[PDB]
């Protein structure tokens, strides 16, 4: 493999224009291994018979527990706002247009993260998990009996906690192997560019890149240290720290900062499946967005008036999630749907001749 | 019915170079001649599996080189 | 001369139809492969299906009597009351 | 020496890529199938519902009390 | 037998418009209500949004192209297979200030420069590649109608190609 | 000024300027008008009578 | 599907075939061409596989010592004869037809056939004639004085035709090609040249009643007729392997599969022919105005992009009829390191029959069929072949107009349906000499005839 | 990888198994060019960021203005729903 690794890092070719949102990429490999790490780590000294009363014995018995279990909490938060920018830049810059392969493999690894994040909330064993769960299996309660096959018992128990366990520490290690094949069509596909073109400025990753993309590293990890020690943004919501009373409702059943958009889109859409349904349109139509083009153009560089109003269509549905379920709110949440739906189709669809 | 032909048609010239049809010999047998019936040395039926093309074959001689590389010039992995 | 030239150029006129046709082609002979799967996909989701509709499925071939001695229910070997 | 000499590539130099035409095609009909629902369920059924609703005025034939 | 007789189907349909005139080949008078759409909507739509937003982009785009001191052909991607194809054929004179506008351009936009305004008073979107893509387009129309009519069947995952369609060697992730 | 159409293209979409685009030629090409200066590539010229002199 | 008919009106503008029959028994065939050249030979019922184990060879031998002198003229006398005559002989012989043809001018026809007759009713089988011919045979029967296209030819019927004589070869082994003498080939001649097969074929410038008054003059002491050939349950095709590897005879593999085909007579005889022009052929050395990148042949096609390199250096399908079997496949010459591509591609050649044959390919091959079948019919030895070689497998001559006929009705489905019928999931024989590090096992080869697609 | 005529290389020499990637990414370049430079450990390594500061600001702010009046549409927006969500609470409840 030593051969590999010098084809793929040490005499890998890139050119020397790129941002440092080129560099994203390479904290998203470098904070999920830290993720996996620190989790078979936490594992040592977790039961899952009880995450509630494992979690205390972990932060005040474990000698410097602490560290791990708000790395693996906080790390998590990181993990997202990586990814989401990563593809927020995917968008700018419209690299699915020639990258499509890449632009898959990337879908795919989404696809597993939003598993992944959702049952690691559950292991916590606290009331807004707890709520959190009933409420999105109950979404799927139309497909008879399957309620029944996934939670293994008429209510969620440590039942359905020893399992999803397993699919919470297995599925990160399908993630990094997808990781590859991500970098494998990177590299043959080859990366794309400030400029629309391609042009001869491409110098090699080690000398150069790797060193650009540890200063961009260390400058988070200066950002990720300070959250780490003294809570300066409260990404983690404070109801999980209540124990799991089956019988008493929670202020506010919502989840974790990273899935209020579509949280927002099932508590807005009026039947229960057309959510569910609008969830999947979100994940699955920004897979096709160059498909229907007929141009010999990426439609890259412009103004790029639709991707910030799609960013900001992202950000204020967030905030929408978090407010209470106001009428006045659903309203308006409604039309930043429709708008959207709007934004998608001004993307795939072909223009016209005058 | 029988086929007397080689399924690759010849497609060249009959007559060589400054020769006619009244300076080449017999056709039929000359050994010049490009449609000399062939010779029965071991009998008949061998000239359904004949290579008729006078060129001698040059082994892995390349065809399937549509532009993308020089003579001389070893693809690696196709690349 | 053009008039051949017309049909030369003519005779690829219809591309996106003959494609078509040749990937209809390619479809009616996965069709066939349909023999297998359905009744494969059957096989494995039986026991999803209710008791009804079970024995319709199988037409009346499998019905309770033909759960095994010892069904993966203890309490409802030999039937939904039990032996006796 | 020099530069060198243009020549057309033979092709064809398309094709292969029939994954990606799965995808497309898979993708536009589950998102032209949800478009349906979402219309349906949310717009179109509730305000057919009240129209029926307002049509039993007239109970020519209004749904009977108990066959049950 | 139910496919032999669609067989007949599609191939009369067929045989009944062949020669047919191309939609944009037949002259076409609009209907009556698309003229009254195309009086009153498109007049007023152009002056107050289509008008000035398609304005605002365009005189952008030149700026862009002028600051990196490119014409509007150098922009596009040879990723594209008729970019590709055109660039095979284009002539030495055009290929050489075409590398070096393009040279120049991404020197600039990485050192976050722009070209100095003594060299921006030029016509950007001078179409210099068109010749060329035209030329490239007949001979993949060629190839496409000529030899890729079908979707044909090959021996799979040999001589280093999957047997659907590819041609170079080692390109796919199961090709590795 | 630039000699470039900025409302070259239209309907719904993303704005784009482009020159060219991937589209199928018809069998038989409008012909095109070179004496007036306009471009006789392609399709155009091999499948018109453009290119005649008397 | 059917397209129409593709008989014209100049297929029926051709001289009539008249073939009447002697009282003796021999058949008199003749055709009018407006030429100054003709042909008139004599094509017989025979061939080594007429002979025995012991005996095979001598029909051979025969065929090389017929034209060296007749009890009525000597070896100088009859060549000077023929040289004044401004003719020349011909003779063959295969494993089931031979002939002995002489190409001449108008005038030298009827002196022609008398030339004929006597040669091969009076032959003067000269000892000295015959050990001199003895070494000749020895040195061609040496395999290294053999080309490979012939060495695999002969060893194809040897593994596919173990159990009854056409796996023997025509030259014959090298024991009795040491043994035979003049009473071998006197009996040969009295059992097997006979009238009831023999045909006297003339081609040109002729009229049928002077030929056929010539003829019975000259062949009336002709035995009338030998006793009828024993008769034998259907050739059976053993699926085997008979290859020679050789490290030490160049790059060049020569590789030849064989699937059990049909005889003459069988209704799917044309549909063999056109799939065998379906696969058509090939050679690096000569592509023709189309090459292999570009061509509409799909076997030709797919193997020119193998590695960038192409997979065929060359290559043919053969189809060989006999009268109650035969042989269909391919010939490969290609170098060591590309033969499992070249088979295998051959093979998904052939398995694509039975599954996936478009119209097109079938449509173009018709017309490659039918332009290399008329155009071997221009000259009037290529007419007299035809009508000898016809009447010998069919009793008749097909008609150009009737076979066309025939080749209208067949289509893709037809192909498809004989395909599945005896090509898919067949068994085949592989036959090689050369470097074959990368010929598989004849298994492996053999489940290469079914596809897991479709 | 570049397009094949770019990749299409000139030498003979077998390309190295670790050098895969390096070769696939070939220009053929047209013209020639007159590359040059100086090493790091003779120049000034910070000047240059000095130097382009005020440019680089510049010409980003006159980018980033392009989203101002979606921005303000967005806000005005912002402000409505809230007031509008407030409103709404007082009058529901709020005697
Ligand atoms: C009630 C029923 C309702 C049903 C509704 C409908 C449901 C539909 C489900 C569809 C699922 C499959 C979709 C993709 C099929 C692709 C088929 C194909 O041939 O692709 C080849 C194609 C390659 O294209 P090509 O180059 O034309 O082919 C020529 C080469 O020979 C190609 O060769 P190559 O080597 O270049 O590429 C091969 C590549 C292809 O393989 C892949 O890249 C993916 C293959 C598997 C399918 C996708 C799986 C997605 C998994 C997401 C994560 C799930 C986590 C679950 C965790 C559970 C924990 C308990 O192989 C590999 O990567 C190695 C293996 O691959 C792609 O481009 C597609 C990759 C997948 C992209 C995402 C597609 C999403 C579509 C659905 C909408 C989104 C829904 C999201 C839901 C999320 C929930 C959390
Ligand atoms: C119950 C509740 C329900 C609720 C609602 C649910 C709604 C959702 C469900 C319903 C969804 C419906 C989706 C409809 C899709 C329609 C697609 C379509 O129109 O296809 C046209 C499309 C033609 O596109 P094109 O651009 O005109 O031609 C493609 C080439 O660019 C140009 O190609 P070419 O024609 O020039 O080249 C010839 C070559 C072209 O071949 C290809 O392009 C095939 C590409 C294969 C990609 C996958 C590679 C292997 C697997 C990778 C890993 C995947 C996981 O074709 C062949 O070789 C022909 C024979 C192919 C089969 C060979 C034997 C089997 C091999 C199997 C492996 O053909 C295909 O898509 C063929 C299938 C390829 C993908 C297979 C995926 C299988 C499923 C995987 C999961
Ligand atoms: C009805 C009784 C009747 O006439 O039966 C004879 C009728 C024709 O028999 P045939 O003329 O020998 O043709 C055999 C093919 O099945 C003839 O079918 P094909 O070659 O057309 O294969 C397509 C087949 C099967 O199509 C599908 O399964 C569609 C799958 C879409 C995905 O679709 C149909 O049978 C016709 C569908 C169109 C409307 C007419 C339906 C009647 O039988 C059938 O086709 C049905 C039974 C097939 C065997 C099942 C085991
Ligand atoms: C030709 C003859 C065909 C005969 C078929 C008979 C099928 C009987 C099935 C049955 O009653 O099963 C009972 C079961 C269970 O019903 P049950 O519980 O009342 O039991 C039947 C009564 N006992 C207990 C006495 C036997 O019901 C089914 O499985 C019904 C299946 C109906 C499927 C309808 C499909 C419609 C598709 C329409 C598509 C186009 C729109
Ligand atoms: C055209 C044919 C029309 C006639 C069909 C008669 C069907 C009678 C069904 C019946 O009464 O079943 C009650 C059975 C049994 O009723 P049960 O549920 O009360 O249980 C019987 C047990 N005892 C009596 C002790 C209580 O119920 C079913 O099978 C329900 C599902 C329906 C089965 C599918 C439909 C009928 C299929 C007929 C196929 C005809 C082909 C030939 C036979 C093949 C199988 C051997
Ligand atoms: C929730 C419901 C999910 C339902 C999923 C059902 C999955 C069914 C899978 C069946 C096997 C699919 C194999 C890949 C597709 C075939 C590809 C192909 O033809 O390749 C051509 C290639 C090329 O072959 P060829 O056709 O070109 O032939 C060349 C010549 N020979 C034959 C000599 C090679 O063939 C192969 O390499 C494929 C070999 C066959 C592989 C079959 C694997 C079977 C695995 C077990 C299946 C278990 C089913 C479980 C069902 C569960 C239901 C819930
Ligand atoms: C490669 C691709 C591989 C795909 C493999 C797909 C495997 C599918 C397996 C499906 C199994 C279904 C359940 C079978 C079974 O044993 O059921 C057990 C049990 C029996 O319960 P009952 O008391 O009879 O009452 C429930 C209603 N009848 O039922 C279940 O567990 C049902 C689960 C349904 C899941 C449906 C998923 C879709
Ligand atoms: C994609 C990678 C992963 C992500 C995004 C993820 C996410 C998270 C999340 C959000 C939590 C909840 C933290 C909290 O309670 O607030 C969690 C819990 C947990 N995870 Fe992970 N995880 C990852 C991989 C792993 C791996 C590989 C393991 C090791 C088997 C692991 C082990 C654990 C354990 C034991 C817990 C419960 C203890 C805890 O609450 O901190 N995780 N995970
Ligand atoms: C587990 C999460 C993922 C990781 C580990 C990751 C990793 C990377 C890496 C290292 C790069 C190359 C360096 C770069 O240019 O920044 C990259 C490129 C890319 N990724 Fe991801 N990625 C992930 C998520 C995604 C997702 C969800 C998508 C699709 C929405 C995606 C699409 C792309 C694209 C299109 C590129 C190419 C960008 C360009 O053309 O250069 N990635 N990714
Ligand atoms: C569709 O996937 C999503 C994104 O990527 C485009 C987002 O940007 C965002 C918005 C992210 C932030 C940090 C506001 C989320 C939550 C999202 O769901
Ligand atoms: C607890 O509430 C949660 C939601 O509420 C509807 C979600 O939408 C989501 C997001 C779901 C999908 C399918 C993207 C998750 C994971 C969640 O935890």
């Amino acid at each position: 493999f030593i051969l590999i690794i010098k084809d793929n890092i040490i005499l890998y070719n890139i050119n020397d224009s790129i941002n440092y949102l080129w560099n994203i990429g390479y904290i998203i490999m470098v904070v999920m291994i830290v993720q996996v790490i620190t989790g078979i780590i936490i594992n040592l000294y977790m039961n899952i018979n009880n995450g509630y009363k494992g979690i205390i014995y972990i932060i005040k018995e474990i000698y410097y527990g602490y560290i791990l279990r708000y790395i693996h909490n906080n790390n998590s938060t990181l993990i997202y706002v990586v990814v989401y920018l990563h593809i927020i830049r995917n968008l700018y810059y419209k690299t699915y247009y020639y990258n499509i392969l890449i632009w898959y493999s990337g879908m795919i690894m989404l696809y597993q993260l939003i598993i992944i994040g959702f049952i690691g909330y559950i292991l916590g064993w606290g009331q807004l998990s707890y709520w959190g769960i009933t409420v999105i299996i109950n979404l799927i309660s139309g497909i008879p009996y399957l309620i029944l096959l996934i939670s293994g018992n008429y209510y969620i128990t440590i039942v359905t906690i020893k399992r999803l366990y397993i699919v919470h520490f297995i599925l990160p290690i399908i993630l990094i192997y997808v990781e590859i094949i991500h970098v494998y069509y990177i590299h043959y596909l080859i990366n794309n560019n400030i400029v629309e073109y391609n042009v001869n400025n491409k110098i090699i990753f080690n000398n150069y890149i790797l060193v650009k993309d540890n200063n961009g590293i260390i400058f988070i990890l200066n950002i990720f240290i300070l959250e780490l020690n003294n809570n300066i943004f409260i990404i983690a919501d404070n109801d999980n720290l209540i124990e799991i009373n089956i019988l008493v409702t929670p202020i506010h059943i919502i989840p974790e900062w990273y899935y209020l958009y579509w949280y927002s889109i099932l508590k807005l859409l009026p039947n229960k499946y057309s959510g569910l349904y609008i969830v999947v349109n979100s994940i699955s139509i920004i897979n096709i967005l160059s498909e229907y083009k007929i141009v010999i153009s990426e439609y890259k560089n412009y103004k790029n008036i639709i991707w910030y109003n799609q960013i900001i269509q992202y950000i204020s549905m967030i905030y929408i999630g978090i407010q209470l379920p106001i009428i006045e709110y659903i309203n308006y949440g409604r039309y930043i749907i429709i708008f959207n739906i709007l934004l998608l189709i001004m993307y795939l669809y072909p223009k016209k001749k005058k | 019915p029988p086929i007397q032909k080689p399924l690759l048609p010849s497609g060249r010239a009959v007559l060589k170079h400054g020769r006619s049809m009244l300076c080449s010999g017999n056709l039929s047998y000359d050994v010049n001649s490009t449609i000399k019936a062939p010779e029965c040395k071991r009998g008949m039926g061998f000239t359904q599996f004949k290579r008729f093309t006078p060129v001698p074959i040059e082994s892995g001689v390349s065809v399937g080189n549509r532009g993308w590389f020089f003579p001389g010039v070893i693809p690696y992995q196709g690349h | 001369t053009l008039a051949v030239y017309h049909r030369l150029w003519g005779m690829t006129e219809q591309f996106a139809a003959r494609k078509k046709w040749g990937w209809r082609q390619v479809y009616h002979r996965m069709l066939p492969f349909q023999i297998a799967l359905y009744p494969s996909l059957m096989w494995y989701l039986f026991g999803w299906f209710d008791d009804p509709y079970k024995e319709a499925m199988t037409l009346g071939i499998w019905n309770v009597s033909k759960r095994s001695l010892y069904f993966w229910d203890p309490l409802r070997s030999g039937g939904d009351k039990g032996w006796y | 020496i020099g530069p060198p000499l243009r020549t057309a590539q033979i092709g064809p130099t398309v094709g292969g890529n029939g994954g990606r035409t799965f995808v497309l095609y898979l993708t536009t009909t589950i998102n032209v199938l949800i478009a349906f629902q979402v219309s349906w369920a949310c717009y179109l059924q509730p305000r057919w519902r009240s129209f029926r609703s307002d049509m039993l005025e007239k109970f020519p034939s209004l749904q009977p009390d108990m066959d049950e | 037998s139910f496919h032999r007789a669609f067989a007949r189907v599609v191939c009369n349909y067929n045989k009944s418009i062949e020669g047919s005139v191309p939609w944009y080949q037949v002259k076409r008078e609009k209907s009556p209500f698309q003229q009254v759409w195309d009086e009153v909507f498109t007049p007023i739509w152009f002056k107050l949004v289509k008008g000035p937003y398609e304005r605002w982009e365009y005189n952008a785009l030149v700026a862009r192209y002028r600051g990196m001191g490119i014409m509007a052909d150098d922009a596009m991607n040879d990723k594209d297979m008729i970019v590709e194809r055109a660039l095979d054929i284009i002539p030495e004179d055009i290929r050489i200030q075409r590398y070096r506008r393009m040279m120049r351009g991404a020197v600039l936009a990485g050192r976050k420069l722009h070209l100095p305004l003594e060299l921006q008073n030029y016509d950007p979107m001078v179409p210099y590649m068109a010749p060329y893509i035209e030329e490239a387009k007949f001979q993949m129309q060629e190839e496409q109608e000529l030899l890729a009519y079908h979707p044909w069947d090959r021996r799979l995952y040999t001589a280093g190609v999957s047997g659907f369609g590819e041609t170079s060697m080692h390109s796919t992730f199961l090709t590795m | 000024k630039t000699r470039g159409d900025p409302h070259i293209m239209r309907g719904w979409g993303e704005y784009v300027y482009c020159h060219y685009e991937h589209l199928r030629e018809p069998v038989f090409p409008r012909k095109p008008d070179v004496a007036k200066g306009e471009l006789a590539a392609g399709a155009n010229v091999t499948r018109t009578d453009v290119w005649k002199r008397e | 599907y059917y397209w129409g008919s593709t008989v014209t009106t100049e297929m029926h503008n051709v001289s009539p075939t008249q073939v009447t029959r002697l009282p003796n028994g021999m058949r008199v065939a003749t055709q009018f061409s407006y030429t100054d050249s003709a042909t008139v030979g004599l094509w017989i019922d025979a061939g080594a596989r007429y002979e025995t184990k012991e005996s095979n060879g001598t029909a051979h031998f025969l065929e090389r010592v017929l034209y060296l002198g007749t009890k009525n003229r000597s070896r100088d006398q009859l060549e000077t004869e023929v040289e004044n005559l401004g003719a020349n002989l011909n003779s063959y012989t295969g494993r089931e037809q031979t002939a002995f043809y002489a190409k001449t001018t108008k005038d030298g026809i009827l002196p022609c056939i008398d030339i004929l007759a006597d040669c091969i009713l009076n032959p003067k089988l000269d000892g000295d004639e015959i050990e001199k011919e003895r070494v000749r045979i020895t040195q061609d029967l040496q395999a290294v004085n053999q080309s490979y296209e012939e060495l695999l030819y002969d060893k194809v019927h040897t593994a596919c035709y173990r159990d009854c004589s056409l796996g023997q070869t025509v030259i014959g082994p090298e024991e009795n090609v040491a043994t035979i003498k003049r009473d071998h080939m006197v009996n040969y001649l009295y059992n097997n040249f006979t009238a009831d097969r023999m045909v006297l074929v003339a081609v040109g410038p002729v009229d049928h009643a002077q030929i056929v008054k010539e003829a019975e003059k000259k062949f009336a002491n002709i035995r009338p007729t030998a006793g009828p050939r024993m008769l034998e349950e259907k050739p059976y095709f053993c699926a085997s392997e008979l290859v020679y590897r050789n490290d030490d005879m160049g790059p060049t593999a020569h590789i030849a599969i064989a699937y059990e085909g049909v005889p003459w007579r069988s209704p799917d005889y044309i549909t063999f022919m056109l799939m065998n022009a379906i696969i058509g052929s090939y050679d690096k050395k000569n592509e023709g105005l189309v090459p292999g990148l570009q061509s509409a042949n799909r076997i030709t096609q797919t193997g020119a992009t193998r590695m960038d390199v192409g997979c065929f250096d060359y290559y043919t399908g053969f189809n060989i009829a006999y009268k109650d079997t035969g042989l269909f496949g391919f010939y490969i010459a290609t170098d060591e390191v590309a033969v499992e591509h070249a088979v295998g591609d051959l093979m998904f050649g052939v398995t694509s029959f039975s599954y996936s044959l478009t119209e097109e390919e079938v449509m173009k091959a018709k017309r490659e069929l039918k332009t290399n079948f008329f155009s071997g019919l221009d000259n009037t030895t290529g007419v007299a072949e035809d009508i000898g070689r016809q009447i010998l497998a069919y009793g008749r001559r097909l008609s150009p107009a009737e076979f066309v006929e025939r080749l209208d009705q067949i289509d893709s489905q037809e192909v498809q349906r004989v395909a599945w019928n005896r090509l898919h999931d067949a068994e085949i024989t592989m036959t090689g000499v050369g470097p074959l590090h990368g010929l598989l096992q004849l298994w492996d080869l053999r489940r290469q005839t079914w596809w897991w697609r479709y | 990888p570049n397009t094949k005529r770019d990749i299409r290389r000139l030498g003979s020499y077998p390309v190295p198994p670790e050098s895969k990637n390096f070769w696939r990414g070939r220009f053929q370049v047209p013209g020639g060019q007159i590359q040059q430079g100086v090493s790091p450990m003779q120049q000034k390594i910070f000047f240059q960021w000095w130097w382009n500061l005020p440019t680089r600001y510049f010409w980003r702010f006159t980018k980033w203005s392009d989203f101002l009046i979606p921005s303000l549409m967005w806000y005005t927006g912002f402000l409505m729903c809230k007031n509008d969500v407030e409103e709404g609470t007082r009058s529901r409840y709020w005697y």
